[PDB]
């Protein structure tokens, strides 16, 4: 019997459970992305602004219901409407990194028709980064 | 002028040549009158009794415009392979029914006729909802996407489970299985759909006691967790105070058991929730009292189009594969019916009406009851995204307890999703990817190695 | 108890015919406002079953004339009047002003026959 | 006359008032777990996560009641249900402190007939410590 | 509809001159709390045009002397009286004032006429 | 296609998006505040009580629309009434500047007739501030 570890175990939503995703596996998405029509988009923030929290529940009566602070990071670019090229993509994730090479960086792909993010998944923790766990020393 | 005494309903009441209107509720009953009974005026019977008439001739029709009002058989066809058995089309007119309340639409449609001596059995198996009709109710609390955006959780299925035993848990207890779920990779745990509030474990203790798990899980793992906490009880008063808490904790969602909780009371709930940005997981609890038999009843699709109507932001919708019973092919339509803005008519598929939503939100289907995870594949095949799968068993029951249970469960639907992602076909490579992910989780290994050889498969 | 064994695979079909409650959790429930004794005290309606009648058509009646179909069903002579189980608030008659109508023909049927009349 | 003193003597239930159990006072209490018939449970906390406070009482009404964070440790692996075994309950605790040698570790056992925790001490404290006090510096 | 488009430079003058509302948002509105049919069997008049009557001066009376003005309208065998658009509460006569007093003008002359009256 | 970061790049009201003011920039605003009758005053705070918060509605009910802590400065001396001299504001910019190293500091005038603070910028930055970016840096 093992023990999955509360100490820091932090995880990441769609994808933070497998094992981190190689160049390809990532562009094997991308493929994904494009080949079913959706808006792919970049997003990023700094340490702190990257989980979830609710220090601005202070200000409510009992209204904090479904609210979160750090849902919303911030928007690399713009979306890329119509955007095609799987090369194009792969370009702005390394544009970006490159730009904030000390923030979580994300991926995200957009359904226009549904009006709704349908995929998203990360791609640079920053290095100073703590509060995870590689993905054999989890449980112990 | 007014003649007294009994006349057919056929009469009155079968219109063959009638042109259904845009605004009309249709109804697909499915007929089996008595020997002798002929089907055209079985049919009129149906209509008559579930609109404006009775069984003798009343004097007051003139006062009124029958023609209006009345509810019309409208066709009828024979069903191949049976010798006694029809599909009866009536349709109603909107000035029939209350605006948002599918009390009222339930109590026309399904009231009397299925008592009648004249018939052996009856089923309803479609309702064709207009818009107009559809447009008089608030209906979903917030509906998939909504919930996607509040939850933000995005291109994958969510995870769930059923705390166990049912009953006889303490409200201490019952946390303590709560957190190790959620921290372990669920998104969501639920109360079992009878735990109410009992001598073993008092409602507002357990509410206490989860949202504390709820918070520990969320802070220890950094994504959002919820529980959902069951407000169904005795009275409304009892079902809003508890609601109230819940929205006092700050904890994201709650669940009630419509049936058995009924509509009024669930209609109330789904409308408080709206006002308060609570979600609202449906529990199915007595559906199959209705829907299991082909010969009599109301079908599944139509308890799940009224619970849309009703409000709710999940809805059961069975598993196929599971230890409850559902077809795939009658699933994939409702599953439709109820996400989807526009469903056309496909018999294939048990839909007898093309449906127009005219933008009431999505439900959020829940796949649950009897699941491990070797029907991971399976269950993101057949569901896709959109859906939440819920382990009880297959979760407190992994052999390392509740964490690595939910870490299994969390891998195998993230394995199966990264696979259909890369361009894999789920409904044959299944088993591939999930023995891939066995040999690659010591966590999943475990729990693949006790539930290998269960399957849910009979007569 | 009915919430989820009907829809068991390994089962054809399940039907619950009786239940024994017993008197402990009997006494849990407020149970009917009245019941019969009380009932027939309150309407001092003795000696025999009561007589109803449901209004007809079923839908259709505007508030006015429900209120007239219920006078003068009640006139006549019997006990109750009563909606449809589908007359609830539509289109055609609104709930608030039947309610009021139908409490004048009450009150009036009550009046002319000099016995107790509801609906 | 003695001050007892406010810095920094943090307690921990049970048993923290005497002085610190022996490798055999722990065995004495293992003995008294089994004897009478109750479950032996191992859980476990890191610095923070160990003591009582309420900062999701942020997102409340005037609800906050009986209402504490940290009530919750971390279950190390099961319960041991039916194990009669003394001798198997002390290896446990080895494993655990050897697994987290930074963190809180208590042992608990449950009343299943009562349905409650019916005993629960501690049994490490982690060594970077600094908020108790050695059982004769209590009071100056 | 109405918002913005008016003021629009690029045009000289804009007229909205009629909306097709349709029936599946026309039942979204609670709408008339009655209508022609229930407001006729509510007052109990049928088989005319009602007759009405709008208080003069339009200002400048007291609650008094409007009840007294209204009294006499009514019983004179008009359906209806009614404040001036801008009759609302004033200086010259506050509105509960009004109210009582008109209640009782329709009070009278109901009784006097036995024909239901309002205002 | 350039990004406007959201690290850290702090501002502070009225013309903190345009490049630092330069001493004559700065004695040019003062020109405008005496050419128009209206009274100059200096306002300082330490780093900390600079920026808006909310820390104190931890003891309000649901009265907090439009209350965030810091919003005051400490004011330096008194406002300059009816002192018509460009020159002597400047000194006391200084005099501020110089007593204070390590503070924020604004320079506000008062209208008497609208009773308003009608205008306000900042010109004093304290040395170890290190949430704010220069003017080039603000988008990469
Ligand atoms: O009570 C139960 O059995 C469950 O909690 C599942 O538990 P397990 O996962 O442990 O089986 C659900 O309520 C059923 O799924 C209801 O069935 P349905 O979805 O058809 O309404
Ligand atoms: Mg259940
Ligand atoms: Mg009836
Ligand atoms: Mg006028």
């Amino acid at each position: 019997m093992m023990v999955w570890t509360p100490v820091n175990n932090k995880m990441f939503e769609t994808f933070s459970y497998l094992p981190p995703l190689t160049d390809e596996q990532i562009a094997a998405q991308v493929d994904y992305i494009v080949a079913n029509g959706w808006i792919p988009c970049l997003e990023f923030a700094e340490a702190d602004k990257a989980y979830v929290s609710n220090e601005s529940a202070i200000r409510f009566g009992s209204v904090s219901c479904l609210y979160y602070d750090n849902r919303y990071w911030t928007m690399w670019k713009l979306p890329m409407f119509g955007c095609r090229d799987p090369m194009q993509v792969l370009r702005e994730i390394v544009a970006c990194t490159k730009a904030f090479p000390d923030a979580y960086v994300r991926l995200v792909a957009f359904d226009n028709q549904k009006q709704v993010q349908i995929m998203g998944f990360l791609v640079q923790r920053p290095k100073t980064a703590r509060d995870f766990q590689p993905a054999n020393k989890r449980s112990v | 002028g007014f003649k007294a005494g009994v006349k057919d309903y056929r009469l009155t009441y079968y219109t063959p040549d009638y042109v259904v209107r845009d605004t009309d509720i249709l109804a697909a009953f499915r007929m089996t009158p008595q020997p002798g009974v002929p089907p055209e005026e079985c049919g009129a019977a149906v209509a008559a009794e579930s609109s404006t008439g009775t069984w003798t001739t009343v004097w007051t029709d003139g006062l009124t415009s029958l023609d209006r009002y009345k509810g019309r058989c409208y066709d009828i066809e024979p069903v191949p392979g049976e010798d006694n058995q029809y599909i009866a089309y009536v349709a109603y007119p909107i000035d029939l029914f209350e605006e948002g309340s599918v009390t009222n639409m339930f109590t026309s449609i399904v009231g009397n006729v299925f008592g009648f001596k004249a018939l052996r059995a009856l089923r309803l198996e479609d309702l064709r909802i207009p818009p107009a009709y559809v447009k008089t109710f608030v209906g979903p609390p917030h509906g998939i996407q909504v919930e996607r955006d509040k939850l933000n959780k995005y291109g994958r299925g969510l995870l769930g489970c059923t705390i166990k035993p049912k009953l006889g848990l303490s409200a201490k207890n019952y946390g303590r299985a709560v957190y190790e779920c959620l921290r372990g990779g669920l998104d969501f745990t639920k109360d079992d759909e009878n735990v109410n509030s009992q001598p073993f474990m008092r409602w507002r203790d357990r509410f206490l006691f989860v949202a504390e798990a709820i918070y520990k899980a969320q802070a220890e793992t950094g994504e959002v967790k919820g529980h959902y906490l069951n407000a169904t009880a005795g009275t409304c008063e009892e079902m809003m105070k508890r609601a109230v808490c819940a929205k006092e904790l700050g904890v994201p969602i709650i669940m009630h058991d419509y049936l058995t909780g009924g509509f009024t009371a669930n209609t109330s709930l789904a409308i408080y929730c709206r006002d308060n940005g609570l979600l609202l997981h449906i529990h199915r609890a007595m559906h199959a009292v209705i829907d299991r038999q082909r010969n009599h009843g109301i079908h599944f699709r139509v308890l799940a189009k009224a619970l849309r109507m009703s409000g709710g932001d999940h809805l059961h919708s069975g598993t196929v594969v599971g230890k409850l019973e559902g077809e795939r092919e009658v699933t994939l339509g409702f599953v439709d019916l109820m996400r989807d803005d526009y469903v056309e008519k496909d018999r294939s598929r048990g839909i007898y009406f093309t449906q127009d939503w005219c933008s009431m939100p999505g439900v959020m289907p829940v796949a649950s009851g009897g699941i491990h995870v070797w029907h991971m594949p399976a269950l993101v095949e057949i569901f896709g995204d959109d859906a939440c799968l819920q382990f009880g068993g297959g979760t407190l029951g992994h052999p390392w307890g509740n964490a690595p249970g939910a870490a299994a469960n969390r891998v195998a639907l993230e394995a199966c999703t990264q696979a259909r992602n890369e361009g894999r076909d789920l409904a044959r490579e299944g088993g591939d990817v999930i023995r891939s992910a066995c040999k690659w989780s010591p966590e999943l290994a475990a729990a693949c190695e006790v539930w290998k050889e269960i399957k849910f498969e009979f007569d």
